[PDB]
């Protein structure tokens, strides 16, 4: 169950002693960077975004792979090469989450042209996250994917603080009703309002991690959700009359 | 909330909730009277009274002669 900042782990960490927590990848590259030089490390990437990165590519990819590549490489280059492209071709691509599961996803328009960078995906209202690639095609139910992500987050929330603990189930039920179309147009804005409610109001960032994917889902595919909502009337309102 | 009350299966939006109240019938109620809604000639009344009284006088004279 996480603590609150302030205080910091460096000020007070494990057993009240100074402590710095680091990622495996950041630690591992250090001797190579020390041995081969910060100048050599800075030779790659754009400004403030130097170096290489390990990339995990999954989804509907012809050649899923965990590969090392230079930063700032375009998604299209990073996927068509070293991963065999999209199953069914690039034109069959629907959406891609470029930074794992906590960052907003990007549609085909945004993805084609954008690079894998911290300061490039951020301005696209997304994030590099863990630089993990998930690829979805046109035969995929994007709503089901986001609902399953929300269910995962609901099961993964620790429940220490009120907003996340009580809103994960609410978000899951909202998404589940959206999946069957048993929802209304204004309830989409209601969902966005709830996401704004949770975001930045909890103890840790897990609330943001759960709120962000649905935010981007709505922002980039609100047409799909409304189409589903109306379409349920063709299979639910026929008995109401 | 109110969706569970006035909503119907397959309702697409909240604006579609029907409302059934005590309302005037189409066209409105018919018009009503508001203001106040309202004899014999005095000459005719006096003529009738005088005729009756004169008949009484003639009867009085006749009965007086008989008496
Ligand atoms: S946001 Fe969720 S997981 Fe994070 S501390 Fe609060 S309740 Fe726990």
């Amino acid at each position: 169950k996480p603590r609150l900042k302030p205080p910091f782990p460096a000020g007070v960490g494990l057993y009240g002693c100074p402590t710095t927590v680091t990622n495996v990848e950041t630690v591992a590259v250090s001797p190579t960077i020390l041995r081969r030089g910060p100048e050599w490390f800075s030779s790659f990437g754009r400004k403030n975004n130097a170096g290489t990165k390990l990339f995990c590519i999954s989804g509907h990819v012809n050649r899923p792979v965990t590969v090392e590549e230079e930063m700032s490489i375009p998604l299209k280059e990073l996927i068509e090469r070293h991963a065999g492209g999209v199953r069914g071709g690039w034109d069959n691509l629907l959406a891609i989450i470029p930074g794992g599961s906590s960052v907003p996803l990007l549609p085909k328009k945004i993805c084609d042209g954008v690079l894998m960078d911290f300061d490039a995906l951020k301005e696209a209202q997304s994030g590099l996250g863990t630089a993990a690639v998930i690829v979805m095609d046109k035969s995929t139910d994007v709503i089901d994917a986001i609902a399953r992500l929300s269910y995962f987050y609901k099961h993964e929330s620790c429940g220490q603080c009120t907003p996340c603990r009580e809103g994960t189930g609410w978000l899951y039920d909202i998404m589940t009703r959206m999946k069957k179309g048993d929802a209304r147009l204004e309830e989409i804005d209601m969902l966005w309002e709830i996401t704004k409610q949770i975001e930045g109001h909890t103890i840790c960032a897990l609330g943001d991690a759960a709120a962000w994917p649905v935010q981007g889902l709505i922002r980039h595919f609100r047409g799909e959700m409304e189409e589903r909502i109306k379409s349920a009337g063709g299979k639910k309102k026929l008995a109401a009359t | 909330t109110e969706v569970l009350k006035r909503g119907f299966p397959g309702m697409k939006s909240v604006k579609d909730m029907p409302i059934v109240q005590d309302a005037p019938p189409p066209g409105g109620f018919p018009t009503i009277r508001i203001e106040r809604r309202l004899g014999p000639t005095g000459v005719a009344i006096f003529a009738g009274l005088a005729a009756i009284m004169g008949y009484g006088f003639y009867k009085l004279h006749e009965q007086r002669q008989e008496k």
